[PDB]
């Protein structure tokens, strides 16, 4: 599935992604509707309001299953699996929708992390996130 | 898309011969069977987790006459592209968020499924002008993300 | 790199692939031409005639070269390499490119085989030439 | 494109400060070391085999202010989009068929090292406004793709 320099470099920049993994989360999803306007698309019953009680909590959740991904990189198959039940048995959810998202953490980490766009970072966290995505992802299992 | 006449003649005498339910049913099934983004949807076709699961799938094939039937609506009204498919393009995004990028590999895919069908047929050029009405179709479902 | 099942169905594709190697490659560039007009903006040196001479022997080079990469599936990191050497030190053809001759030559395919878009021969030819395209935009090995 | 005059002023004053061969050289460097496919232009910037040599190469950086330079004609003359660019778009295809799908990923990563630089700045609306312009330069420059 991957490889091992990649969980080096994902642990180093979750280590200092640390409590602010919500508000990352958070953001990252608020970026996205901004960044990529098909996401207000989906009809969202949230209500992005500014401060919203909602994306925070929303942003602890997909940042505690981000620290579940790197706590078992190479064996969140099942691990992410209540994930994808979301995803897919709910709403639908394309992953293609997860790249933004993804590329909207980068950044956010990039706004707090020495380089963040290092050889080793950048490939590493654009493809661990595509490994979260594949694994949100996964079929029955 | 405005494919020259020949061109024309080419893809839409080999949809005049097309099985709409079994080229549908094969085109969505090839798309389907690659495992891509579109197994999520799997829920709504409820057969695809098998080769011989997506190929006899009623939905697969009703659905292949569906996404078929718009593309034919297609070669019936090149003139429009934005107002014939303007209901679909709404589906595909306003109730259906699903991203266009599976509608480029569905798009792909049916030309390669008309080729097997048609394979003493497939001339060099009946193959692009399809792709080239379906690059408008998924073009055309992408209009709505404007 | 790679899994041991797609390399069966890539074997079994090729196999009635045979001497008609060549007229699939020649046609899958043909194609790509006409379905990808993107490749005319190359600025060919080619004729493209009807019949033409260089793309027979152009399309039994690729179909060779698929050959060596079906006899050598998990072991082409180095043997495309003079490819590699070509696309990229030479024209920097972009392996962009590759994926539309290929889904050309899937196509070709399909007009002589009896599905071809099987889930484990669709999944397989989509997923080696991807490896196949991988392989020829290698770095310096 | 056509940001709203808010999401202007957020995007074309960040570019007041920024740094167009820094900036520049950390976009394309960002880009070049996930190792993707526009690492096959290595050769013409003579550095990037590292990333040592990508993020200190001359000719990543000078690269980087061609690009950028470009991207500030979008922030000058939104209203073209289509004129502006086309010598661009004409370079990337006719002179460099080099495909659009590298032009998506440098826009990508632009907004992401503008993130770094000014990372107490960063807004939600920033980043996006920068996006909308992006979109809009890989749009331009695939226009050429008609
Ligand atoms: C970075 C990857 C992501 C992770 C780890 C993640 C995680 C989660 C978690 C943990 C939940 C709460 C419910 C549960 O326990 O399953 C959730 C809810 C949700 N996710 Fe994600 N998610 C991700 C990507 C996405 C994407 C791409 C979207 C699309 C915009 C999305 C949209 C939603 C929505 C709409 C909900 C339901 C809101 C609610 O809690 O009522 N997620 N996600
Ligand atoms: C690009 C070729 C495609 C065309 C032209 C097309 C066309 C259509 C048409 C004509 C309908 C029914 C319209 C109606 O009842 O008002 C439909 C429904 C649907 N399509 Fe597509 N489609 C295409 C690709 C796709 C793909 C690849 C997906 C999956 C990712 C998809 C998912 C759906 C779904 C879920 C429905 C059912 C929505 C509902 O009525 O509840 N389609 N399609
Ligand atoms: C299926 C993968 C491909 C294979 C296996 C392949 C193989 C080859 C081979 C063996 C040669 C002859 C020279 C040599 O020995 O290196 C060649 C030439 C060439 N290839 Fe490819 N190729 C592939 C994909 C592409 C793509 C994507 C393009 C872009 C349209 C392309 C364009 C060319 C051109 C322009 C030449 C030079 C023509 C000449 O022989 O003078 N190739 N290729
Ligand atoms: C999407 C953002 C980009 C913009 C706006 C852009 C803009 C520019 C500009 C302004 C020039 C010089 C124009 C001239 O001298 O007439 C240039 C040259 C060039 N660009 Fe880009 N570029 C972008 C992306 C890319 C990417 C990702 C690649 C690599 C795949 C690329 C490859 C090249 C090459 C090879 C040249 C040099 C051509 C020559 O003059 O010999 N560019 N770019």
């Amino acid at each position: 599935v991957l490889s091992p320099a990649d969980k080096t470099n994902v642990k180093a920049a979750w280590g200092k992604v640390g409590a602010h993994a919500g508000e990352y989360g958070a953001e990252a999803l608020e970026r996205m509707f901004l960044s990529f306007p098909t996401t207000k698309t989906y009809f969202p019953h949230f209500d992005l309001s500014h401060g919203s009680a909602q994306v925070k909590g929303h942003g602890k959740k997909v940042a505690d299953a981000l620290t579940n991904a790197v706590a078992h990189v190479d064996d969140m198959p099942n691990a992410l699996s209540a994930l994808s039940d979301l995803h897919a048995h709910k709403l639908r959810v394309d992953p293609v929708n997860f790249k933004l998202l993804s590329h909207c953490l980068l950044v956010t980490l990039a706004a707090h992390l020495p380089a963040e766009f290092t050889p080793a970072v950048h490939a590493s966290l654009d493809k661990f996130l595509a490994s979260v995505s594949t694994v949100l992802t996964s079929k029955y299992r | 898309v405005h494919l020259t006449p020949e061109e024309k003649s080419a893809v839409t005498a080999l949809w005049g011969k097309v099985n709409v339910d079994e080229v549908g049913g094969e085109a969505l099934g090839r798309l389907l069977v690659v495992y891509p983004w579109t197994q999520r949807f799997f829920e709504s076709f409820g057969d695809l987790s098998t080769p011989d699961a997506v190929m006899g799938n009623p939905k697969v094939k009703a659905h292949g006459k569906k996404v078929l039937g718009a593309f034919s609506d297609g070669l019936a009204h090149l003139d429009n592209l934005k107002g014939t498919f303007a209901t679909l393009s709404e589906l595909h995004c306003d109730k259906l968020h699903v991203d266009p990028e599976n509608f480029r590999l569905l798009g792909n895919v049916l030309v390669c499924v008309l080729a097997h069908h048609f394979g003493k047929e497939f001339t060099p050029p009946v193959q692009a002008a399809y792709q080239k009405v379906v690059a408008g179709v998924a073009n055309a479902l992408a209009h709505k993300y404007h």
